[PDB]
DNA sequence: TGCCTGGAGACTAGGGAGTAATCCCCTTGGCGGTTAAAACGCGGGGGACAGCGCGTAGCTGCGTTTAAGCGGTGCTAGAGCTGTCTACGACCAATTGAGCGGCCTGCGCACCGGGATTCTC
DNA sequence: GAGAATCCCGGTGCGCAGGCCGCTCAATTGGTCGTAGACAGCTCTAGCACCGCTTAAACGCAGCTACGCGCTGTCCCCCGCGTTTTAACCGCCAAGGGGATTACTCCCTAGTCTCCAGGCA
């Protein structure tokens, strides 16, 4: 059994573009991407964490992180996003 | 004229401009100092070759921008020297 | 004597990708070296990943592990 | 970007003007005596001293001149920054950057 | 009596380089530092050795860049640097 | 605070310059060498700022610093960690 | 489609707020000097930049020559997976000494002052 | 041969680095005990080594002319140095406020374990 987001990534892909496919190899480099830019973030957040001499990784971690890593305007969506995303899950 | 041509045709492509058989056959050589018999992959060997046709593509780019920086339009092995020594790979 | 399978044409190929005009005789000496040089490094890095696995086989991931090392990742083989 | 001083326009002015009245552009296809301004200096001809060569020449004309565009020809509201030429639209003045302004190609 | 031009020049160069001083006045680049950073955040304080930090690796990339811009200059064959040269090294260098 | 990049004086970038091996500059490469200080400060006074935020402090330390430029990829000794 | 794996459901111990206290330390307007880095002329040298003329080296076009590429085949080294069972590392009480500040003081290094040597013109 | 900039040897003063002294807390020692993985053993995949055609690319020559480079000739702009500005920087004079640190308490909130069904490769 081999892991990997292209289920996820394929749902995100028809929910933008319904009409639209992906080949193979794009969809390796999509899984690629998304791994790594999960390893940055939770490098940063792991980083953040040991600095702060704090045993657990919260919102806020992965909120600074991705405010470090990601630029300008894609910075600040994804923090939106995120936050939206937990205001959502706090409140079901 | 034709060199334009040429430089629009490869540059709308995306195929690998290096043969595979002589790519091949560099990277065993190279990897035989390292260590004897060894196996490669051929997604490892196709790898190698994405990275290094990258990798010159751009060291070719900022050579250019060196030529062009002298006032010449021909490439000369003293542009690659700075732009290595510039980047820091030196 | 691999290095000469790079051949000229090669070169210039490369070259016109980066947008270069004109192309000086002695450019394919040097970049015949420079390759070396690269391929030696990221070589060195993905052998040394292979004997950390006590495999025998210079896989795929190993290349990439060593590419994202040197500080130039690459996408479509690590997945 | 550069300028171009008055002597190099007169200069550029001069050269293309003076091009209009070569014989060939090409050199002899077989690859294998005076000339016009050996004759007027060997005249010793002067302004004002009765009909000659220098004094028939006409003089300026009284209508302005009237601007064309250095690429296509059509009328040109517009004069190059860099070396005086005129030009009349934007693809014209791409293409005048491209290949007469500044160095000559 | 009078130094031909580029004897001091050359002079304060290896004076420049004997030395591992800090080059620019503390107090203007506090004040700049203070300066850019109350754009990001309001009542910011900043510690002295924050500034310091701040300073040496600024004067460090200014000297490295400055190499690499000379060494624009002598490609080309040149003197003088010039805007284009720092622009040069910055674009070789992956920066813009 | 205000127009405080003209505190990066000529002869200070002169000076810098001098160190790098520069003998001779010309007039256009002080503004140039501003904007570029200027561009610099600028990013690694933001993420300097962030970590600071993260603490939920109001004070600028070194250590903040530092961890901003070795994010940035320039990590410095000597101020700790 | 047949799983592994993520999701309820109960305990539970500790990480991470609150809350003092507590210690360290300037903090900021308007004032007034006062030096030493800046800032401002400016004369002149020399470096930047623009021609101009060669002449040679890249570029293009062509006819060979070559080997990359593709398709079968074929054989095995070796990558990948599984079952055992040990050796090894995680916890856990008692010791205990090595590594922390606190405090001090030689001594190395910064600096000054003449005289001498070296560098530039 | 003048001047100007270092350089080089004594003296000297200061502040900090290297050392000694308590003290504690975190390595160390001696145990138990799960389990990670080292080691057989198997399987079957793909890596390599051979062909034999197709033909597109590489190569060697010829002819050509485009541009790199050396050589001149302005001329402008930056350097070296003198004179003037000014802005770092210290001092003041005021009343207490921060604002990061270390100890207590204490309570949500993660982790761990059990069971199950459904998400997914
Ligand atoms: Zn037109
Ligand atoms: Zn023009």
């Amino acid at each position: 059994r081999k892991e990997s987001y292209a289920i996820y990534v394929y749902k995100v892909l028809k929910q933008v573009h319904p009409d639209t496919g992906i080949s193979s190899k794009a969809m390796s480099i999509m899984n690629s991407f998304v791994n790594d830019v999960f390893e940055r973030i939770a490098g940063e957040a792991s980083r953040l964490a040991h600095y702060n001499k704090r045993s657990t990784i919260t919102s806020r971690e992965i909120q600074t992180a991705v405010r470090l890593l990601l630029p300008g305007e894609l910075a600040k969506h994804a923090v939106s996003e995120g936050t939206k995303a937990v205001t959502k899950y706090t409140s079901a | 004229t034709v060199a334009l041509r040429e430089i629009r045709r490869y540059q709308k492509s995306t195929e690998l401009l290096i043969r595979k058989l002589p790519f091949q056959r560099l990277v065993r050589e190279i990897a035989q100092d390292f260590k004897t018999d060894l196996r490669f992959q051929s997604s490892a060997v196709m790898a190698l070759q994405e990275a290094s046709e990258a990798y010159l593509v751009a060291l070719f780019e900022d050579t250019n921008l060196c030529a062009i920086h002298a006032k010449r339009v021909t490439i000369m092995p003293k542009d690659i020297q700075l732009a290595r020594r510039i980047r820091g790979e030196r | 004597d691999n290095i000469q399978g790079i051949t000229k044409p090669a070169i210039r190929r490369l070259a016109r990708r980066g947008g270069v005009k004109r192309i000086s005789g002695l450019i394919y000496e040097e970049t015949r070296g420079v390759l070396k040089v690269f391929l030696e490094n990221v070589i060195r890095d993905a052998v040394t990943y292979t004997e950390h696995a006590k495999r025998k086989t210079v896989t795929a991931m190993d290349v990439v592990y060593a590419l994202k090392r040197q500080g130039r990742t690459l996408y479509g083989f690590g997945g | 970007r550069r300028v171009l001083d008055r002597a190099a326009r007169q200069r550029r002015i001069n050269r293309q003007l003076e091009a209009l009245e070569n014989d060939n552009f090409q050199d002899d296809p077989h690859a294998g005596r005076k000339n016009f301004q050996a004759l007027l200096e060997e005249q010793n001809l002067s302004v004002a001293e009765g009909p000659n060569y220098l004094t028939a020449c006409a003089g300026p004309p009284s209508r302005p001149q009237r601007p064309f565009c250095a690429v296509c020809g059509f009328p040109s509201p517009y004069t190059c920054v860099s070396c005086g030429a005129r030009y009349c639209t934007v693809r014209c003045l791409g293409t005048h950057q491209e290949t007469r302004c500044l160095k000559w190609t």
